């Protein structure tokens, strides 16, 4: 228990601490870098531990470790969840960010601002295992909208471009638009569970559970680029391309897969919902994978293979595959 | 209260009596010092309010507007000592004087036990007021902006002032604690409904609600610095803190006033944000966006949840901190480029990357980023309006796709793109101008770390 | 309204019954303000006929200050006498006027049904 | 920058539909 | 930008540091309060109802 | 540029005439939607109010509001 | 003083101060006299507040 | 022609006579002094104290209080088999019902 | 600590380790690394903070309010007895806002605790919280942001009459 809480809450605070360098500096860096590739690395070995230990036995837990406010009945906390999820995709996310922040010391190797650039990267990395971890909805829209900004700020990294600003403020509309579903699931859970930490969710169970469910499928279909909210995530391109391989491909993009994922005890006990996720996935990897035939921008066919991947996770969360999804996010 | 009405009349002397070249550094020095003092107000229970005397009391609706009040004068004066540095000495002492005397009428507005003593205060803070706009505003429509901001608040507290003698008659007082207790319901008829009209529609004026909104884009707009930093960011909320008083004394027919108002803002959120899409002037977008951001403070109080008052004070304080940071932003600009177009000076990221990251994070406190207490102010009241009735989330929502399409429309016109070529005297972020950036924004992220000191007497 | 009281004995502008009652202090806050305001008329004076204003006659200030102190003195005096006065009035018909004012007999709230209008 | 080249009404003579072209710096047949 | 940012460190830090310091002085040897029940016919001071020194001297300087 | 914006500003009301097609249009844009949401708001909540008060809507862990 | 300017808005806070404390002891109609904090006084207290 | 008025005034830079202004004042003694005021007393002061002061207020209205209470009342009453809470806030003995 | 009346956890079983390869796992070794460099440590650096509270051990307390009369037997418009009443009731609300977070707690942590047979394994807590919370809500919802005992009164007198009313057409 020891072991298992402390190494989970060093890899966030190590994640951490080289915000806190950029911020508190004077010098030209001595390769900050390699000091934040390094960080990152070190990370993943240190969340391999609880990863490893939770595969030995299942060992769950929850971090409730500081007390932030309590609105008369809803006691909010800094509350971390360290299951199946947050243990399997934390390392993941951070090999992952690790390749990628490698490849970025090659690639924007010629920015004057590659300080700037890699402290938006890892940004987007603390936004985003605040998302995957999260207890309660507060938190999870804490790391949503987080990534969200991340995903504005470095879509529109040269911003002397017109279509880079356009797509980063095209990615903010839609994921708004997403954003409309989750803060409508926020309300629904409020005032019905009296809740945002999803395990009073889960105990309580709610059978009426059509609206909130419409209200995750519109965040997912924001977030995950499915069909009706998707080419946001082919004009997210633009941005640079180690920009395109973490965050519009592998591991912004499936923070609504993930979302749904994270509610499977109530996704699992709704037909509707099934078939609504089930439609919507199959028509997203449908149009995406046939707009993906014809393209000439390669990195826009990639976005194509990774919508097209997202709504094949949306199809398997739809047939009650929750883990089947995971894995494949995983993979 | 008087620990802080006599430091704020002492501001006088202490600005009157300065040398020539002393007149910013004392008053902000000790303005600050007034401002540090205004801690010992968070002395609040969670029963009873900190009552000081038959005149003064302070619960936890009037301490962060207090707070936020006494620490806006020193702010004022840092942003207000640039544009008025080639002024004579006796009229800068006249502007100090002021915002010092605007000062000590809102900070015993905000702590009136009796009410016709708060009507008092509350019209007496549109004199220097009028007189900061139609004496140190910049252009000729300064003068019709005084008028609009003048006839459209008497024209609503004239009958809030014989609605207020009539509780006077009939309740037999207008101590605010004596009509927590003795508060008779208030039942159905004509008589009541336009007792209800004439309780809140200098409220309404001075939210402002939308249709009666006009006066506000062009009092914000003609004024000097600091009189958009108190009118954004303290003179709004007025209005609200007299409607938390004042809506007390009108249940139940409130139930059903409340539904033309409600259907005011919630569609006016929707038209002054559509508005902020196409607006030219930066300043004039930044006052649409105070609009569309008090509207929703409007529906909070109307409906009289406590998710919803708890959401309308930390949104009136949130939005006081970051409209007066945008206006200051808006005015850093104009002293360089001496016009409030916002099209003209575009690309200043690639000139002024700290102002920038500045104007990000105004930027993303006016959309309502989380953990902000704008988002959390604005999350509360989306919970109670979704409690109310489930439909409204749609003009919620759509609400949060607008703000968002405004506030950084704003961050990419003036700050990103192409520079403009033409345009040569963008000198570098000055110290006193940063120093302001950062005296709005570091409280409005700290206070994320503590929100139940922003959240009212219902917390 | 009271002008049939201060009819038997006219232009009194204190009578001798306002001799029972407590005058006001010379430290007293209304009669400080009203000093405050032969002050500001001492600076105003100085600042029409061009004068420096906190430093040029302050014999004259000084004349200011004491002037509106003694005239308000009296004002306050009378001012209080004229409340007496109105309280004395009121309590006496309220004693010989019984009937018109009865004690009314308090209901604690377990008797005292209200309405109740649910908010939601 | 002064009154007469600011926007104004709405022209109706030829000389002031040919006035107001000239103020906003275009040709009259395309004004 | 480098002044301001300089110059903002430097007079957050100038008494942020021993507020830091001063904090964790009293946290370690001044030490925080235990809860205890009330000795009979005792009637504590409105300051002894807190549990960190801060606070107790917050409550009985100002409060 | 100044012409722009004083043309998109303030020469607005100094060229208005309210007539047949400036009057239909301010009265279906203006107090067109207010009624609109007024009486779906109105219908919503009193097909909710009357759900309540008839012991039918589930509220049965509804104590946040 | 040289620098007598700067006690006049500390002092009027003080003085201030000072009035509230003043105006605290003519309000102290119910002082050890309310039904919740109503109490014996101890040994050499002759106040509950002052 | 029209009449007797000063031109305008070509704004000034404070940067030009004072390559070190903080841009408070064209005096440079009076503009570091002005820095210096701003900074100590905004940010080591109000700043800093404050958020020590708020983060260290006496049970800010009397919520942590009311958690320890209610861990009093709670095992006051799982231990002698009452129910946790009421659902009539005052005694229905002391309660007079208008009669029908 | 804490109370475990009020804040309950049965008592944990854990398996014994009983290793079937010969492969020694990492977790073993990674805790005695735990142990060596970690846990002692911080223990040591606790015992000297702790060492240095017991030199000076000082004490607050709880506060006991007094129960003065409710708003029941106040006078109307008699605002000496009703703000007490009114306080004491603002209290008493507080106080079962807690009782509520108490006892939601309790659920997510039997929740989180049972794991995948919560269902099952936690119909105690649901229960109890079921019970709780239609107390809240018969007691104190519904009665606005100017909520006082007064009307806490009237929606209790109101449901009162509901009760007897609903009584007496059952009889
Ligand atoms: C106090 C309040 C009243 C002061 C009136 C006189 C003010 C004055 O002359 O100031 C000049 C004088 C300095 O001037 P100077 O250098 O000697 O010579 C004149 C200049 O050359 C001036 O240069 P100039 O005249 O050549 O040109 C500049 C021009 C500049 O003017 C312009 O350009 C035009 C105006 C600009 C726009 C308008 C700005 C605002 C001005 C009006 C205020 C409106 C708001 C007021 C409240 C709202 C209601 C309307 O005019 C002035 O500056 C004229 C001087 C007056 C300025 C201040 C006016 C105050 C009077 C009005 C407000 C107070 C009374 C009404 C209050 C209502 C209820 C609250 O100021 C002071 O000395 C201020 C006083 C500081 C010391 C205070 C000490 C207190 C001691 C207390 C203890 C002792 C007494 C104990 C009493 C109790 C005994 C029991
Ligand atoms: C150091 C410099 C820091 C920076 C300085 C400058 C800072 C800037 C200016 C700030 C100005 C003041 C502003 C207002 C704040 C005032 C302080 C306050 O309110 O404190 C509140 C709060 C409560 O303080 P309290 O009420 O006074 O104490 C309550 C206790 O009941 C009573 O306390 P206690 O008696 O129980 O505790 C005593 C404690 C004294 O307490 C303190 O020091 C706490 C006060 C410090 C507060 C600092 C706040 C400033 C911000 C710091 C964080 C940001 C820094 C920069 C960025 C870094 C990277 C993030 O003693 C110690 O610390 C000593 C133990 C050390 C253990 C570690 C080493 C053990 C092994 C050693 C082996 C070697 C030797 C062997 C042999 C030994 C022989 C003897 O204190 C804190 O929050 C402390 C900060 C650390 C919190 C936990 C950090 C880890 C959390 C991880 C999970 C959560 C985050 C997850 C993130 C996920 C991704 C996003
Ligand atoms: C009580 C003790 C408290 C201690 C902890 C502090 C708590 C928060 C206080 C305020 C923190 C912000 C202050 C620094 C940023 C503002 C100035 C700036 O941009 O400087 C850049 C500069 C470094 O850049 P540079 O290369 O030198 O030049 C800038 C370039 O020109 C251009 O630069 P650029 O555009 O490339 O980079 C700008 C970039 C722009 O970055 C972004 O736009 C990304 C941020 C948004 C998306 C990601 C985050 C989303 C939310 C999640 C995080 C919060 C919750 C996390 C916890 C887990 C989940 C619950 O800014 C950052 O990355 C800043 C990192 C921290 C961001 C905090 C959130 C701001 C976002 C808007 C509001 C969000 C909701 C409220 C959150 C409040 C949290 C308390 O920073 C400094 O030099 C630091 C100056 C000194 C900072 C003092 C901070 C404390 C102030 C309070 C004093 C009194 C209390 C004592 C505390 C003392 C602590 C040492
Ligand atoms: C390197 C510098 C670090 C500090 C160096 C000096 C100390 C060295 C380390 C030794 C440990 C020091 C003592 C232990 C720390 C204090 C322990 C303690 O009990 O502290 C009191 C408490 C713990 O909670 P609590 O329950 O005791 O009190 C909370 C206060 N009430 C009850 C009023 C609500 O506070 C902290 O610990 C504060 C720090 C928390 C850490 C995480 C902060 C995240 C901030 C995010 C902002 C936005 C969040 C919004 C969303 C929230 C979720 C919904
Ligand atoms: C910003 C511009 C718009 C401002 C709107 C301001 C509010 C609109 C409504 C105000 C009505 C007038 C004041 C009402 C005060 C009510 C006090 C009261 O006790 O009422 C009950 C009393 C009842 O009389 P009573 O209480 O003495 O009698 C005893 C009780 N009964 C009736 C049962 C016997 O109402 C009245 O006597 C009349 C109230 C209506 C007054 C109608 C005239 C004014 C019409 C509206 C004018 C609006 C502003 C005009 C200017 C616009 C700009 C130029
Ligand atoms: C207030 C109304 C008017 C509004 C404007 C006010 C302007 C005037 C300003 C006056 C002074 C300031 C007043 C408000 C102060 C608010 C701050 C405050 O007091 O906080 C108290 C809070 C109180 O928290 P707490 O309630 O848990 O404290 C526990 C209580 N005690 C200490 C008694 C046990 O302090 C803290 O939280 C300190 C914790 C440590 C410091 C913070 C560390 C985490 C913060 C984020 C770090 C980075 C994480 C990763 C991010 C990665 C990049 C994005
Ligand atoms: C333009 C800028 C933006 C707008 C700013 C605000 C200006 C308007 C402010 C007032 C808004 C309207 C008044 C509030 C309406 C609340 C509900 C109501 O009273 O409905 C009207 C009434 C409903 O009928 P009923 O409820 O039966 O009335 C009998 C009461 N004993 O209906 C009727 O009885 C029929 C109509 C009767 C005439 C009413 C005229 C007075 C009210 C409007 C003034
Ligand atoms: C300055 C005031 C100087 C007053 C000097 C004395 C004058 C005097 O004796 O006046 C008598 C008069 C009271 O006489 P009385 O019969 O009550 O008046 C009835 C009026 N309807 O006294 C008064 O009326 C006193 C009030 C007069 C105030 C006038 C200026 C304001
Ligand atoms: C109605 C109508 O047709 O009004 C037209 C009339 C002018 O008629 P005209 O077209 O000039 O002949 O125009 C008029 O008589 C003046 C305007 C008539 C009333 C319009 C009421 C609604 C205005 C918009 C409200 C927005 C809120």
């Amino acid at each position: 228990m020891n072991l298992f809480s402390s190494l989970t809450l060093v890899t966030l605070i190590l994640l951490t601490m080289p915000i806190a360098a950029i911020n508190f500096n004077t010098h030209k860096f001595t390769n900050y870098p390699l000091y934040v590739k390094t960080t990152i690395s070190c990370a993943f070995i240190t969340s391999m531990i609880p990863t490893m230990m939770f595969i030995h036995t299942g060992q769950e837990m929850i971090i409730s470790n500081w007390h932030w406010l309590t609105i008369q009945t809803l006691k909010l906390s800094l509350s971390f969840k360290m299951d199946f999820f947050s243990m399997m995709f934390v390392p993941v996310a951070l090999f992952v960010t690790w390749s990628i922040m490698e490849f970025s010391m090659w690639y924007m190797h010629s920015d004057p601002n590659i300080n700037q650039f890699f402290k938006y990267l890892l940004l987007f990395l603390i936004t985003m295992l605040i998302l995957v971890t999260a207890n309660n909805l507060f938190q999870l829209f804490i790391g949503w909208e987080g990534v969200g900004i991340m995903s504005f700020l470095l879509i529109g990294w040269w911003y002397g471009r017109t279509d880079a600003n356009t797509a980063a403020l095209q990615a903010i509309l839609y994921n708004r638009i997403g954003d409309i579903g989750f803060i409508l699931a926020m309300a629904w859970f409020l005032i019905n569970l009296n809740t945002w930490d999803l395990q009073q969710i889960f105990m309580l169970n709610p059978n009426d559970s059509n609206l909130p469910l419409m209200g995750l499928i519109l965040a997912a279909t924001g977030k995950s680029a499915q069909f009706g909210l998707h080419p946001w995530l082919p004009s997210a391109m633009e941005g640079p391309t180690p920009v395109s391989a973490l965050l519009h491909s592998s591991t912004m993009v499936v923070a609504g897969i993930f979302l749904l994922i994270r509610f499977y005890p109530l996704t699992e006990n709704n037909k509707f919902g099934q078939s609504i996720m089930l439609c919507l996935g199959a028509m997203t990897t449908l149009f995406t994978a046939m707009c993906a035939l014809t393209q000439n921008d390669i990195k826009k066919i990639i976005a194509f293979s990774t919508s097209s991947q997202l709504g094949l996770m949306m199809v398997t969360i739809g047939i009650n595959q929750p883990h089947l999804a995971f894995l494949h996010i995983c993979t | 209260m008087l620990k802080y009405i006599i430091p704020t009349m002492m501001l006088m002397p202490l600005t009157w009596l300065s040398k020539n070249s002393m007149i910013w550094i004392n008053t902000t020095l000790h303005s600050l010092l007034i401002s540090l003092t205004s801690l010992l107000l968070l002395n609040q229970f969670g029963d009873n309010s900190l009552n000081f005397s038959l005149t003064f009391f302070s619960d936890s609706l009037s301490t962060p507007l207090l707070i936020l009040t006494m620490w806006l004068l020193p702010l004022m004066l840092m942003a207000s000592q640039h544009h008025l540095s080639k002024e004579n000495l006796a009229r800068k002492k006249l502007f100090i004087s002021m915002l010092i005397l605007l000062q000590l009428f809102l900070i015993m507005t905000f702590t009136a036990t009796e009410l016709i003593f708060f009507y008092i205060m509350f019209e007496a803070t549109l004199v220097p007021t009028l007189i900061i706009i139609t004496r140190w505003g910049n252009q000729t429509e300064r003068l019709n902006a005084g008028l609009y901001f003048l006839f459209y608040t008497l024209a609503g507290s004239l009958p809030l002032l014989v609605a207020l003698i009539y509780i006077q008659n009939t309740m037999g007082s207008l101590n605010f604690l004596i009509l927590q207790y003795w508060v008779q319901p208030m039942p159905n008829s004509w008589s009541n409904t336009f007792m209800w009209l004439a309780c809140m529609m200098a409220f309404m004026v001075k939210m402002p609600l939308y249709g009666l909104h006009l006066w506000l884009p062009k009092a914000h707009v003609e004024a000097p610095i600091a009189g958009s930093m108190v009118l954004a960011a303290i003179l709004l909320k007025l209005g609200g803190y007299g409607m938390m008083r004042i809506t007390l004394l009108l249940n139940p027919i409130t139930d059903f006033m409340a539904y033309p108002f409600i259907m005011l803002s919630l569609w006016g959120m929707i038209m002054t944000s559509s508005i902020c899409l196409r607006q030219t002037d930066l300043k004039s977008l930044i006052a649409y966006s105070s609009v569309s951001h008090m509207a929703l403070v409007i529906v909070a109080i109307l409906i009289q949840t406590p998710w919803s008052y708890m959401g309308a004070t930390a949104l009136m304080i949130a939005h006081g901190l970051t409209s007066s940071m945008l206006f200051c932003l808006a005015n850093s600009n104009y002293e360089r480029v001496h016009s409030r177009t916002m099209i003209l000076a575009r690309g200043l990221q690639t000139l002024l990357p700290l102002m920038a990251a500045w104007w990000l994070l105004a930027s993303l406190t006016n959309l309502a980023l989380p953990p902000s207490i704008n988002l959390i102010g604005e999350l509360f009241v989306v919970m109670s309006t979704f409690s109310w009735s489930n439909i409204t989330i749609i003009l919620m929502g759509l609400n949060m796709v607008i703000t968002a399409l405004y506030s950084l429309y704003m961050l990419i016109t003036t700050q990103r793109g192409k520079h403009t070529h033409h345009i040569n005297n963008i000198l570098p972020s000055f110290t006193r101008e940063n120093a302001l950036m950062s005296l709005h924004m570091l409280p409005l992220l700290l206070l994320s770390l503590n929100p139940k000191i922003i959240l009212g007497p219902l917390y | 309204m009271m002008t049939g009281r201060q009819a038997r004995a006219p232009l009194q502008f204190l009578p001798d019954e306002a001799r029972s009652l407590p005058p006001p202090k010379l430290t007293d806050p209304r009669l400080a303000y009203i000093g405050f305001l032969g002050y500001c008329s001492g600076l105003i004076d100085n600042a029409i006929r061009r004068r420096p204003v906190l430093s040029a006659g302050l014999h004259r200030q000084f004349l200011y200050i004491t002037s509106f102190v003694f005239v308000g003195y009296y004002l306050l005096k009378r001012q209080d006498y004229m409340y007496a006065v109105r309280d004395h009035d009121m309590f006496s018909y309220i004693k010989s006027h019984p009937e018109d004012f009865p004690e009314k007999d308090k209901k604690t709230y377990r008797e005292v049904f209200e309405e109740f209008h649910p908010v939601r | 920058i002064t009154k007469d080249m600011l926007p104004g009404p709405y022209p109706k003579t030829p000389e002031e539909r040919a006035a107001a072209a000239k103020k906003y710096n275009m040709r009259v047949e395309d004004y | 930008d480098k002044r301001f940012l300089k110059l903002l460190r430097f007079y957050i830090l100038l008494t942020g540091i021993p507020v830091v310091i001063g904090i964790t002085l009293i946290n370690v040897f001044i030490g925080e309060a235990e809860l205890a029940e009330i000795p009979e016919g005792y009637v504590p001071e409105h300051w002894e109802y807190f549990k960190h020194p801060i606070s107790r001297w917050i409550a009985r300087t100002f409060f | 540029l100044i012409r722009w914006t004083c043309a998109r500003s303030a020469n607005v009301y100094p060229n208005f005439r309210p007539n047949t097609k400036t009057s239909l249009l301010g009265a279906l844009f203006g107090i067109g939607p207010l009624i609109f949401w007024y009486y779906v708001f109105k219908t919503d909540r009193d097909r909710k109010e009357k759900l309540i008060q008839e012991g039918k809507l589930d509220r049965t862990f509804n104590i946040s509001y | 003083r040289d620098h007598w300017i700067h006690v006049l808005v500390p002092v009027g806070f003080v003085f201030g101060y000072y009035l509230d404390r003043k105006n605290d002891e003519k309000l102290a109609a119910f002082r050890n006299k309310s039904l919740l904090y109503k109490r014996e006084l101890k040994p050499q207290e002759e106040v509950t507040w002052k | 022609l029209r009449w007797q008025e000063d031109p305008e005034p070509e704004d000034e830079n404070l940067y030009e006579k004072n390559p070190d202004s903080h841009g408070y004042d064209k005096d440079p003694a009076v503009d570091v002094w002005n820095m210096r005021v701003v900074f100590f007393f905004g940010f080591s002061i109000v700043l800093v104290l404050g958020s020590t002061f708020v983060a260290y207020l006496p049970d800010y209205r009397m919520q942590e209080w009311a958690r320890r209470e209610a861990e009093r009342l709670v095992k006051y009453r799982e231990a002698h088999g009452l129910p946790l809470m009421e659902s009539n806030c005052f005694d229905p003995s002391k309660i007079q019902l208008p009669e029908d | 600590s804490w109370d475990k009346d009020v804040y309950p956890e049965p008592p944990r079983r854990t398996p014994a380790p009983s290793p079937q390869t010969s492969l020694p796992n990492p977790i073993t070794y990674l805790t005695k690394a735990f142990d060596l460099l970690v846990d002692r440590p911080v223990t040591l650096v606790r015992e000297f903070i702790e060492r240095q509270h017991a030199k000076n051990k000082y004490y607050y307390y709880h506060r006991e309010f007094r129960r003065v009369p409710d708003i029941t037997e106040c006078h109307e418009k008699d605002v000496l007895c009703m703000f007490e009443a009114e306080m004491q009731w603002k209290r008493d609300y507080k106080v079962d806002q807690e009782i509520v977070n108490i006892i939601q707690e309790r659920l997510k942590a039997c929740q989180q605790r049972e794991g995948e047979s919560h269902r099952q394994n936690c119909a105690k807590e649901l229960q109890q919280f079921t019970q709780v919370v239609k107390a809240y809500q018969d007691r104190y919802h519904d009665l606005g942001a100017h909520y006082s005992a007064r009307k806490c009164l009237a929606k209790q007198k109101q449901r009162m009459l509901a009760e007897r009313k609903a009584t007496k057409e059952a009889a």
